[PDB]
């Protein structure tokens, strides 16, 4: 069916090439990753404690 | 009457969507905000260095003025 992997060179001239020079010449990408777990820490956790609350079953 | 498991897709989910995408930073922009902030650093920090000199001459004025010492 074919679907491709490779980008295929993302940087070409000027403006493509300074960010993604940025990215590796700082960080960015790493902030903006920094970023994905801090949304996923204010969000309430799936948490069942046994001896008090129970799992879900199937009859 | 029979009854059995029904079929529902109504939205399909979308199937393969991208989600990832360019937010808050462009690239020459960030330059000018991270530079920027350099360039703001240095002479914000400089001026409280001419404004410790006022105080570093008069600290060791004392020592001159301080003879029976």
């Amino acid at each position: 069916t074919y679907k491709y992997v490779n980008l295929r060179e993302p940087s070409m001239d000027m403006k493509s090439v300074t960010d993604r020079a940025a990215q590796t010449l700082l960080w960015t990408e790493l902030i903006r990753g920094l970023g994905m777990t801090l949304s996923y820490l204010f969000r309430e956790p799936a948490t069942i404690n046994y001896p008090f609350e129970k799992g879900p079953l199937s009859p | 009457x029979x009854x059995x498991x029904x079929x529902x897709x109504x939205x399909x989910x979308x199937x393969x969507x991208x989600x990832x995408x360019x937010x808050x930073x462009x690239g020459y922009s960030m330059f000018a905000v991270g530079i920027g902030a350099l360039l703001f650093g240095y002479w914000s920090m400089m001026k409280w260095n001419r404004e410790r000199r006022r105080l570093q001459i008069e600290d060791f004025e004392a020592r001159i003025a301080l003879m029976p010492l």
